C-alpha cells in the first residue's frame, strides 16, 4: 500500500544535471510535506529540500540556487532537479513524507548520485601472496586497485570457497579511483596442493579478471 | 475617547495564530507614542507609512490583530513571506499598509511542563489568502482514503500545539505579535 | 544555530540488556525530537516522534524520554534486529527544516579477541607499474578499536595509508581491518624495512610484522 | 515561476561608466520594489540601492550616493543601476532582488528582500 519508489540517480560529472523522481503509493504528494534528505557515504543524514502542500518550497543552504523541488499531481510524483552538481553532492538521496512533530514516517529506498570527474576504469588485480609469515592458518588474497565506478564483485574459486573470506569495503583514493582488498585464511597444508583463484567482476568497465594467487 | 491600544498590548491572554484576534479601532484619537518609545518590542517594522508621521495622519479605521508565535517565525509576519504561519495561519498582503510589532513573552506564555494552549495550523491543502482566518478542526486527508472524522494514518488533526518551555532557545520561545492595519476608505474618518 | 550531539558513538551490548542512548541540543528544543533507526543498505525507520511518543509501528521495548536539551532513547530488552544505527533529529528548526544527529551505532558484544596480523609486500606485477602497495591485515578481532602504525626503516609513516573495516561478522561477531600503504616504486626501493605495528585490547604488547625488500 | 537575471558587468577603468540591468519574470514588475546588492569578495553583501515600483522613491547607500543612479522601466520589466564615476572600491558581483521597504522606530528606512539569487559576471573596475 504505502511506498515511495525512487529513481533517476547515477554517475555524473561536476557541473552536470540530474533529475530524481519519487513515485508515491498510499499517500497524496500534493497534500503532504514532501522532503528530500541525502546521506553521504559513511556519514549521517542531511535535509536537502521540502515542498509544502500549498506550493511553498524550501532548500538547504548548500543547495540553494542549484536544486529545485517540484511535483506532478496527476502522476503523484515528487521531483528533485539537481543542477550545478559538485562532488560534495555525491550521496544516497531519499524521498520522505514529513509530518513536522510527527516526524518523517514514510521513506523511499533511496537512489545513489555519484558526482565525479573521474573516468570509468577497469580494476587492476594484484596478488597478496602467502609467505612464511606448519599446519597453522595462512592468509592470501587479492588487491583490486584503481577502479571506477563502484561496485566490484569478488569471489573465490568460482564461488566454491566462501568460508574465511573477507572482502573489505572500498576506499576512495586521492586519484578519484577506488581500491579494495579481498582476503581469506586457509590451512597452510593446502598451499602446495589446492589452487586459489580470485574472480573479480567490474560490470561498468566490462572487466572480468581471474587471478591465481601463488605462494611466493 | 482615547484609542483602545492598551487593551490589545497589555492584554492578559493572547490568541492562537490560527484563531488570531482582530479588534476594530474606530471613533477615537490615537497616540502612537505609547508604542515607538518602548523597549519591550524586538520587532517594530512599518510598511507604507512612517511611525513618526502616524500622529499627524488620519485613517477611517484601524485593525489591531494579535496572536502568539515562535521567534523563528516572526520573520514570516511580513509581506511576501512563506512558511507554515504565513501560508496556513496568518497571511499579510504584498501591498500591506501598517505596522508589525513583536516582543518576547517567555515570562508569560511559557510553562515549566510546557504551555500547550497556543496552537498553529499544521495541515492545509491551499495557502491562506491575505487576512484570512481558518478555524476549521476538520480532519486533514493526506491520502485518497476518506477520513470520516476519525484520526489515523493519512488522517491528522489540522492543529498542532507549540510547546512553550522557559528552557527553550530564542527560536522556540513564545513571542506576542500585534499587527496594526490602517484603512482609508471613502467614508468619514474616525481615527486621528 | 542549534547543534545536535549523540552519546555514545559506538555501543556494544548483548541480547536482552537495557540500552540507553542520549541526544543533546545546544538550546532547549522542547519536545521537537525524533528517533530513527537505520540498518546498512536500508532507509531510516521512524521510531519515536514528539520525543516520547512511539510511532504506530514500533515494539513497546522502545521508549523515548526528555525535554529541552537532553533526550534518551531506551530499549528495555535488546533484540537481534535492533543492532543498527540510531539517529536523533531536531524538528521545526530554522534555517534548516530539521537537523539530524551524528548517530549511535549499537553492535553485538562478545569476548575480547586479539587480531591475527599479516603483512603482504608489493607484487612484482604492481611494481612494474611504478607504484608499491604494502598491505597489513588484522583478522578476526574484537573490539573494533585498533591502532595500526606503518613504519618505513623505523620511521613512523603518516599521510600515505588508508584503512578499511568490515562489518561485524555474521558468525563470530568479529571485525577485520586492512591498512594499505601506497607509495611510488622509487621511494619503495629507497628503503629496506617495512613494518606494521598493531595495538589492540587483546594484545598485551603491540605486535609488529615486518618484511625486507628483496625477501 | 519567479525568475530574475542580471547583465552589464565587465572590466572598466576607474572613473568610467557602466549600466547593469535586472530582467524580471513571474510577477508584476511595477507592483514590487526592487533593490541592488553587491557581494564584495571577502566581505558581506552590502545594500546599494532600492527603488519603489512607481520610481518616485529611491534610496541609496552613502557609499554610492552622487555617482550611482537606480532606474526602472516597468514597460520592459527591468531594473537599472547606472554605475558612473566608478571607483576600484566598487568592484564586486552585483545582484538584484525583490523586496519591501520598511520604516523603523525613528523613521529610518530599510529594505527586506524576498529570497532569491542569480548567477552574474563580476563587475570589476580596473
Ligand atoms: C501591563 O502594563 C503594566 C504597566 O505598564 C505592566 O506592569 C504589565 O507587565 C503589563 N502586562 C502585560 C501583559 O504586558
Amino acid at each position: 500500500e504505502v511506498q515511495l519508489v525512487e529513481s533517476g540517480g547515477g554517475l555524473i560529472q561536476p557541473g552536470g544535471s540530474l533529475r530524481l523522481s519519487c513515485a508515491a503509493s498510499g499517500l497524496t504528494v500534493s497534500s503532504n510535506y514532501m522532503s528530500w534528505v541525502r546521506q553521504a557515504p559513511g556519514k549521517g543524514l542531511e535535509w536537502v529540500s521540502v515542498i509544502y502542500s500549498g506550493g511553498s518550497t524550501f532548500y538547504a543552504d548548500s543547495v540553494k540556487g542549484r536544486f529545485t523541488i517540484s511535483r506532478d499531481n496527476s502522476k503523484n510524483t515528487l521531483y528533485l532537479q539537481m543542477n550545478s552538481l559538485r562532488a560534495e553532492d555525491t550521496a544516497v538521496y531519499y524521498c520522505a513524507r514529513d509530518l513536522d512533530v510527527y516526524g518523517l514516517d514514510v521513506w523511499g529506498q533511496g537512489t545513489t548520485v555519484t558526482v565525479s570527474s573521474a573516468s570509468t576504469k577497469g580494476p587492476s588485480v594484484f596478488p597478496l601472496a602467502p609467505s612464511s609469515k606448519s599446519g597453522g592458518t595462512a592468509a592470501l588474497g587479492c588487491l583490486v586497485k584503481d577502479y571506477f565506478p563502484e561496485p566490484v564483485t569478488v569471489s573465490w574459486n568460482s564461488g566454491a570457497l566462501t568460508s574465511g573470506v573477507h572482502t573489505f569495503p572500498a576506499v576512495l583514493q586521492s586519484s578519484g579511483l577506488y581500491s579494495l582488498s579481498s582476503v581469506v585464511t586457509v590451512p597452510s597444508s593446502s598451499l602446495g596442493t589446492q589452487t586459489y583463484i580470485c574472480n573479480v567482476n567490474h560490470k561498468p568497465s566490462n572487466t572480468k579478471v581471474d587471478k591465481r594467487v601463488e605462494p611466493k | 475617547n482615547l484609542c483602545p491600544f492598551g487593551e490589545v498590548f497589555n492584554a492578559t491572554r493572547f490568541a492562537s495564530v490560527y484563531a488570531w484576534n482582530r479588534k476594530r479601532i474606530s471613533n477615537c484619537v490615537a497616540d502612537y507614542s505609547v508604542l515607538y518609545n518602548s523597549a519591550s518590542f524586538s520587532t517594530f517594522k512599518c510598511y507604507g507609512v512612517s511611525p513618526t508621521k502616524l500622529n499627524d495622519l488620519c485613517f477611517t479605521n484601524v485593525y489591531a490583530d494579535s496572536f502568539v508565535i515562535r521567534g523563528d517565525e516572526v520573520r514570516q509576519i511580513a509581506p511576501g513571506q512563506t512558511g507554515k504561519i504565513a501560508d496556513y495561519n496568518y497571511k499579510l498582503p504584498d501591498d500591506f499598509t501598517g505596522c508589525v510589532i513583536a516582543w518576547n513573552s517567555n515570562n508569560l506564555d511559557s510553562k515549566v511542563g510546557g504551555n500547550y494552549n497556543y496552537l498553529y495550523r499544521l495541515f492545509r491543502k491551499s495557502n491562506l489568502k491575505p487576512f484570512e482566518r481558518d478555524i476549521s478542526t476538520e480532519i486533514y486527508q493526506a491520502g485518497s482514503t476518506p477520513c470520516n472524522g476519525v484520526e489515523g494514518f493519512n488522517c491528522y488533526f489540522p492543529l498542532q500545539s507549540y510547546g512553550f518551555q522557559p528552557t527553550n532557545g530564542v527560536g522556540y520561545q513564545p513571542y506576542r505579535v500585534v499587527v496594526l492595519s490602517f484603512e482609508l476608505l471613502h467614508a468619514p474618518a474616525t481615527v486621528c | 544555530d542549534i547543534v545536535m550531539t549523540q552519546s555514545p558513538s559506538f555501543l556494544s551490548a548483548s541480547v536482552g540488556d537495557r540500552v540507553t542512548i542520549t541526544c543533546r541540543a545546544s538550546q532547549g528544543i522542547s519536545s521537537y525530537l525524533a528517533w530513527y533507526q537505520q540498518k546498512p543498505g536500508k532507509a531510516p525507520k521512524l521510531l519515536i516522534y514528539a520525543a516520547s511518543t512511539l510511532q504506530s509501528g514500533v515494539p513497546s521495548r522502545f521508549s523515548g524520554s526528555g525535554s529541552g536539551t537532553e533526550f534518551t532513547l531506551t530499549i528495555s530488552s535488546l533484540q537481534p534486529e535492533d543492532f543498527a544505527t540510531y539517529y536523533c533529529q531536531q524538528l521545526n528548526s530554522y534555517p534548516p527544516k530539521f537537523t539530524f544527529g551524528p548517530g549511535t551505532k549499537v553492535e553485538i558484544k562478545r569476548t575480547v579477541a586479539a587480531p591475527s596480523v599479516f603483512i603482504f609486500p608489493p607484487s612484482d606485477e604492481q611494481l612494474k607499474s611504478g607504484t608499491a602497495s604494502v598491505v597489513c591485515l588484522l583478522n578476526n578481532f574484537y573490539p573494533r578499536e585498533a591502532k595500526v602504525q606503518w613504519k618505513v626503516d623505523n620511521a613512523l609513516q603518516s599521510g600515505n595509508s588508508q584503512e578499511s573495516v568490515t562489518e561485524q561478522d555474521s558468525k563470530d561477531s568479529t571485525y577485520s581491518l586492512s591498512s594499505t600503504l601506497t607509495l611510488s616504486k622509487a621511494d619503495y626501493e629507497k628503503h629496506k624495512v617495512y613494518a606494521c605495528e598493531v595495538t589492540h585490547q587483546g594484545l598485551s604488547s603491540p605486535v609488529t610484522k615486518s618484511f625486507n625488500r628483496g625477501e | 515561476e519567479v525568475q530574475l537575471q542580471e547583465s552589464g558587468g565587465g572590466l572598466v577603468q576607474p572613473g568610467g561608466s557602466l549600466r547593469l540591468s535586472c530582467a524580471a519574470s513571474g510577477f508584476t514588475f511595477s507592483s514590487y520594489a526592487m533593490g541592488w546588492y553587491r557581494q564584495a569578495p571577502g566581505k558581506e553583501r552590502e545594500w546599494v540601492c532600492a527603488i519603489s515600483g512607481s520610481g518616485g522613491s529611491t534610496y541609496y547607500a552613502d557609499s554610492v550616493k552622487g555617482r550611482f543612479t537606480c532606474s526602472r522601466d516597468n514597460s520592459k520589466n527591468t531594473l537599472y543601476l547606472q554605475m558612473n564615476s566608478l571607483k576600484p572600491e566598487d568592484t564586486a558581483v552585483y545582484y538584484c532582488a525583490r523586496g519591501s521597504f520598511y520604516y523603523t522606530y525613528g523613521g529610518s528606512v530599510g529594505f527586506d528582500a524576498f529570497d532569491y539569487w542569480g548567477q552574474g559576471t563580476q563587475v570589476t573596475v580596473s
